[PDB]
């Protein structure tokens, strides 16, 4: 006697004005590697975009060209370890997001959806991210 | 006074959302009846969803079939205690009922020709019993009831049926021998609701939970059967409890008879397919009352399996693994979960288990509840019943496999068809008393604030353990009377009940106390009907009266036989009454309907010898 | 368009495949063609990406409107600053190389 | 010789004025209990605390009543083995991010309503010959339904999906979406394009980002994540 849309409306109207609590979710749900890698793919994507936007804003607002700021950092005569740590920290989120992005595109084709394959592809992304970030930072 | 009471008005109210309640519900809405559906569970949680083997119909997809052969197998399977007019209607309407379900989207398994797959099932034959095993059990692998109930629920979303989910029906609203509706309890908010209607349909399932071990769900407490009892109305043939042969050992979960229908065999401790000795022709596909007795005899005679010699083996590993995965994927998973068994390697430990109640609310072939007054069948005005809660009686003393799911959709539709031809929508709904059903609310509040000596869980176990030992596969008057004295004492000790949850919103402590009241009303009529019936017919097997007593002796020629009077033979229905206050059980008897709906189209089968 | 949601889902995947191919393009063929293609792809992919985060996490008529407008300002400024860097400065490809020569 | 196991269970009573959610611990002797968690819940209710409220029925994992969060994951209490490690206390919560009616009993009516909205029943452009003959379906086209029709609507998958946590008012969830796909590829259905057209909005379908919590938690072993991916591929391919 009630349509689906009407049932959904009464649900929210009944519950939101009630004294009923909301069952816990994120604080009690057990994590997994695919789930941790899903939200990490989101955090890396957002961090990369904000990094691009801070760069574009710097090109419009800073009084010096890019070669000037590279010359300033080079004149600081930093150690190869700090240069490596900086390079690794810059290229790690990009590399992870790229490999896990290819993993997402494979999923969008409908491939690799068996749960054991989800775990396999995730671990492969993890070791490919490390190997790529280690080789790139070494350059 | 203390409980807020809400009143409703409908053309008809259906109590139950199983396969039978749903078919009647939107069938009434199909016919323009403003219909309400009251169910204590969400519809797809009903025990129908657990059904596995399939549903019978003479479609003829595997071989040339004939619904009259299905009629014959059902009459013979019932041990001539079933009403042949109802069996006629069910077996003739079976092809249309299954075709309707498939047309609803039911994902039946398919044959090479694209038609509905049908497997063999216990006690079904061709050529009126002289043509060998039949294959008319239409199935969805071994998840037929799951797909049946989900298909019916989906179909019911198209109609204007007003659902009341998780409402617990307390009693009927009776006035001057007529049913005005039902009074129920809303579990979500704790309010009492009186539903007024010109016609009430009762499809509340069985009461298999009266026993300790049973394949039934925890919600199969015979709630509708007790409402009819509290209304001063009779129940029929309640002492005939079907014991399924292959209920898994331990958890009691069902292992489908389709296992034997696909080629599975039963094995004792010495590796013998012992059914070749009890039923040389039918073997493991004999009737369920025969197999359950055969397996029970092998156990007590010392040929049981396991470390306690208390069960037997169902062997499937001789069947190809591709067949096991296609035809029986459900029990493959279940045998692993509840027994650690790999069906491709080891057999399943099985033993007889309470499964189905042949008895229930007596109706006719139209679905109308009847009472017996001075030898005539009085139709109760406005009261209907269908499914396992009702006694058509299409199953008599023993039900054939895959016939209940048929009973549900045939007589669910029949109730809606009978109401449509007898009454019209929008007719003035009958009035009730201002305090109608207040005895239900008083009994509800009494149990809610119980403060006695015995808790509800402790009382339910004393009932289940009493039924399990005193009303098992074999029964004796000395043992049945001991169980009758125990049950009649447990019922009088319900005054000393003890509940804890003093709330009303989702008070499962209170609801399961009401279900105990309903279980006890059904359990008394069962063990007292079994004690009085001094014969062996179908499932009810008395070892002190091993014979079947009909009005004649159909093992000898009827030439000049002295006909036994109705008071001396036993081919008759048991009608049980219960004084709810004291608990005393009263028993009456009404004759079996041997006539069909058309003798020239379906010959009435006279009682004969019953062997497999 | 009655298929606007599915056409957008396809475009998101298409731009990701395009952006994926620009990484070997930037390493193998650095120059203005890849700098500006990177500028357009990094902005469009990031804009659609941050929109999904807003759709998932921001609720209410006004907060959704405020977030999507503020995101549109961020994207437009980002694409313009990237084009400014490509035309007036060394460009994306050369900036990455100079940064890695440190 | 008793093996005492500790369970920590969510408790809330709507009839207590001012009642606040809490956790209560129960000690269950595993030598006098069934192997499944539901056997412990029923033992606790029948022996220790009869006020503990929860949904149960089939106790064999077919009806879907006893869905809850056991040891951090959504599962059926009747097919979830009790952890025999007595040094670990099993935490039992209701289904996550759901309004609590009482104790472990959530409100599934929005979940039910979303399932109704996708019209989960066979539809034909011509329904005049309904009930006359059986619809022909090849064994091949019937096999396409394996892994889909077995769904018991327990709601474990949807209540484990983060997108359903934040947008359950508009995201249909993996359970309903897979049932929609079950009717999309049913060869006997004539409304495939209409079912796809229903999902042309940013929320109904496209809030799924392939997190795959749903497939991990399904007590029936189904893959609603893969089904959603097949819908998405169908959404991008069908012509009108
Ligand atoms: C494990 C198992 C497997 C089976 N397999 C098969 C098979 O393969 N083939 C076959 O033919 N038969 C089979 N059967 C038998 C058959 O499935 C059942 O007898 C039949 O499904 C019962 O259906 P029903 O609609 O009468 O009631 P059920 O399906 O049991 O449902 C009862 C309904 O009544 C409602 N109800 C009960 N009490 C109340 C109350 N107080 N207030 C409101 N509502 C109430 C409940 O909400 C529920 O929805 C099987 C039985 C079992 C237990
Ligand atoms: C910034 C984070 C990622 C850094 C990746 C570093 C890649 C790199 O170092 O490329 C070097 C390449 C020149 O390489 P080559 O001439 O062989 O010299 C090697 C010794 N420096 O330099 C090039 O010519 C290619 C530059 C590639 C540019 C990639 C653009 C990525 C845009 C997204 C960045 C998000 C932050
Ligand atoms: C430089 C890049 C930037 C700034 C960037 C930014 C983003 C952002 C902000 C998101 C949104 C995250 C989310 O929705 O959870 C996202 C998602 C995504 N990115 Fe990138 N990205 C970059 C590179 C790449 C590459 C090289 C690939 C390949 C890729 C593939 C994807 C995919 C497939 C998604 C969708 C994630 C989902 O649907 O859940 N990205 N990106
Ligand atoms: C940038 C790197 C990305 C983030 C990395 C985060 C690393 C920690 C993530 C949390 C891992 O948490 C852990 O994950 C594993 C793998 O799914 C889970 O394993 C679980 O599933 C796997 C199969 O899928 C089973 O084999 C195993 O018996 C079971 O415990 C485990 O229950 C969980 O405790
Ligand atoms: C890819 O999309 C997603 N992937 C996820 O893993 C995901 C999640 O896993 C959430 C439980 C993450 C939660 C919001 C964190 Cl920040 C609290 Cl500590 C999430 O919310 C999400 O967005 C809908
Ligand atoms: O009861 C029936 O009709 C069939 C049944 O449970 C089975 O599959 O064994
Ligand atoms: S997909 Fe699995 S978890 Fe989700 S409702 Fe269906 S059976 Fe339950
Ligand atoms: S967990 Fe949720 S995001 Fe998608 S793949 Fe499963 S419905
Ligand atoms: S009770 Fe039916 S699923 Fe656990
Ligand atoms: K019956």
């Amino acid at each position: 006697a009630t349509t689906a849309k009407e049932e959904m409306a009464r649900f929210w109207e009944k519950n939101t004005k009630s004294s009923r609590p909301l069952s816990p979710h994120i604080s009690i749900y057990k994590w997994s590697l695919p789930m941790a890698m899903s939200i990490t793919h989101r955090g890396t994507g957002v961090a990369l975009s904000l990094g691009v936007s801070l760069f574009s804003l710097a090109a419009l607002l800073l009084p010096e060209q890019f070669p000037h700021y590279v010359a300033v950092v080079k004149s600081l005569s930093l150690s190869p370890a700090l240069i490596y740590s900086a390079k690794f920290a810059l290229v790690f989120p990009l590399s992870y997001h790229t490999w896990n992005g290819i993993r997402h595109l494979v999923w969008d084709m409908g491939k690799g959806f068996k749960l054991s394959q989800v775990e396999q592809s995730g671990v492969v992304v993890l070791i490919l991210t490390l190997l790529s970030s280690a080789a790139i930072a070494a350059m | 006074t203390q409980y807020p009471v809400v009143d409703h008005e409908f053309d008809a109210v259906v109590v139950g959302a199983g396969g039978a309640g749903l078919r009647a519900a939107f069938g009434l809405s199909e016919a323009g009846f403003n219909t309400a559906c009251v169910t204590k569970l969400f519809p797809t949680r009903s025990h129908t969803v657990a059904a596995q083997g399939g549903i019978n119909a003479a479609l003829g997809n595997m071989e040339d079939d004939n619904w009259r052969w299905h009629f014959y197998d059902t009459v013979k399977g019932s041990d001539w205690l079933g009403d042949q007019d109802a069996i006629h209607y069910m077996t003739e309407q079976a092809p249309a009922a299954v075709i309707e379900l498939e047309n609803y989207g039911m994902p039946f398994s398919r044959t090479e020709e694209g038609k509905i797959y049908q497997r063999a099932f216990g006690g079904q034959s061709l050529q009126f019993g002289k043509g060998g095993q039949a294959h008319r059990c239409c199935c969805v692998a071994d998840r037929t009831g799951h797909s049946l109930l989900h298909t019916l629920y989906g179909r019911s979303l198209r109609y204007d049926t007003s659902y009341f989910v998780e409402y617990f029906a307390l009693d009927l609203l009776m006035e001057n021998g007529e049913c005005r509706g039902v009074i129920a309890l809303c579990i979500e908010d704790g309010t009492i609701h009186r539903f007024r209607a010109k016609n009430t349909v009762i499809a509340t399932g069985g009461y298999g939970r009266t026993y300790f071990s049973c394949t039934s769900a925890h919600t199969s407490t015979g709630d509708g059967t007790a409402m009819v009892t509290r209304a001063g109305l009779p129940c029929q043939d309640l002492e005939f409890v079907q014991f399924h042969p292959t209920g898994i050992y331990g958890a009691g979960c069902l292992i489908t008879e389709g296992c034997r229908g696909e080629g599975g065999i039963l094995i004792n401790s010495q590796g013998e397919r012992f059914m070749e000795r009890y039923a040389p022709v039918a073997k493991d596909l004999a009737s369920r009352d025969v197999v359950s007795r055969s397996m029970t005899i092998e156990i007590r005679e010392g040929r049981g399996c396991g470390p306690e010699k208390d069960h037997v083996y169902l062997q499937l590993h001789h069947l190809p693994p591709q067949q096991l995965a296609t035809r029986l994927p459900g029990i493959s998973e279940t045998a692993m979960i509840f027994a650690g068994v790999d069906v491709t390697k080891e057999p399943i430990p099985v033993l007889p288990t309470v499964h189905y109640n042949m008895g229930g609310i007596p109706t006719n072939y139209k679905g109308q509840v009847i009472t017996h007054v001075n030898g005539e069948d009085k139709v109760v005005p406005g009261l209907y019943a269908c499914g396992e809660a009702a006694s058509a009686s299409v199953h008599g003393a023993n039900r054939l496999g895959a016939n209940s799911l048929l009973d549900l959709v045939v007589f669910g539709r029949a109730c809606a068809l009978t109401i449509a031809e007898t009454c019209k929508p929008g007719e003035p709904v009958p009035s009730i008393k201002p305090n109608a059903g207040e005895e239900s609310v008083a009994n509800l509040d009494k149990l809610r604030f119980a403060d006695g000596t015995i808790r509800t869980s402790e009382a339910r176990l004393n009932m289940q353990k009493t039924m399990q030992s005193h009303a098992a596969v074999f029964r004796t008057g000395s043992i049945l009377q001991e169980g009758c004295e125990k049950l009649s004492q447990i019922y009088r000790d319900l005054a000393h009940l003890k509940t804890f949850d003093r709330g009303i919103v989702w008070n499962t402590d209170l609801v399961e106390t009401l279900e105990l009241q309903n279980l006890m009303l059904c359990a008394l009529q069962t063990i007292y009907g079994a004690e009085a019936r001094k014969e062996s017919r179908g499932a009810h097997a008395r070892e002190d009266y091993k014979l079947r007593i009909d009005e004649f002796d159909y093992s000898k020629p009827l030439q000049g036989q002295q006909k036994r009077p109705f008071e001396e033979h036993w081919r008759k229905h048991t009608l049980s009454y219960v004084d709810v206050k004291s608990g005393k059980v009263t028993l009456k008897y009404r004759p079996v309907i041997d006539r069909t709906l058309n003798e020239e189209d379906c010959s009435s089968v006279p009682p004969a010898i019953r062997s497999y | 368009s009655s298929k606007a949601a599915s056409l957008h889902w396809t475009s998101e995947r298409a731009v990701s495949a395009l952006l994926l191919g620009l990484l070997p393009a930037a390493y193998l063929y650095p120059g203005p063609a890849v700098d500006y293609s990177l500028a357009a792809a990094l902005t469009l992919h990031g804009h659609w990406g941050l929109g999904q985060v807003i759709t998932d996490y921001v609720h209410g008529d006004t907060p959704i409107k405020v977030a999507n407008t503020g995101l549109y300002v961020l994207s437009a400024i980002t694409f313009t600053g990237l084009c400014y860097f490509n035309y007036y400065d060394v460009g994306i490809c050369k900036a990455v190389a100079m940064l890695w020569s440190i | 010789t008793s093996r005492i196991k500790k369970f920590s269970i969510y408790r809330w009573d709507p009839d207590k004025p001012g009642d606040k959610p809490r956790m209560q611990t129960y000690e269950v002797d595993l030598n006098k209990c069934g192997p499944m968690v539901l056997d412990a819940l029923i033992k606790i209710k029948n022996e220790l605390d009869s006020t503990l409220t929860f949904r149960r029925s089939c106790r064999e994992g077919i009806c879907g009543s006893c869905a809850m969060n056991i040891a951090g994951g959504n599962t059926l209490a009747c097919t979830k083995k009790i952890d025999p490690d007595l040094s670990k206390t099993t935490k039992i919560y209701p289904l996550p991010h759901m309004y609590v009616v009482k104790d472990l009993v959530p409100d599934l009516s929005n979940f039910y309503a979303q399932y109704k909205s996708i019209e989960p029943y066979l539809k034909k452009k011509d329904e005049s010959k309904q009930g006359k003959e059986q619809y022909l379906q090849s064994i091949e086209d019937r096999q396409k339904l394996d892994g889909l029709y077995e769904c018991i609507l327990c709601a474990c998958c949807s209540t484990s999906c983060p997108s359903y946590w934040w947008n359950g008012d508009k995201y249909l969830g993996p359970a309903v979406l897979m049932q929609a796909y079950r009717w999309m590829i049913d060869s006997r259905d004539d409304y495939t394009e209409e079912r796809l057209a229903q999902l042309q909005d940013p929320f109904s379908l496209y809030r799924c980002h392939t997190i795959m919590n749903c497939t991990r938690t399904c007590p029936k072993g189904l893959n609603p994540g893969k089904a959603i991916a097949e819908i998405k591929k169908m959404m991008a391919t069908y012509k009108e």
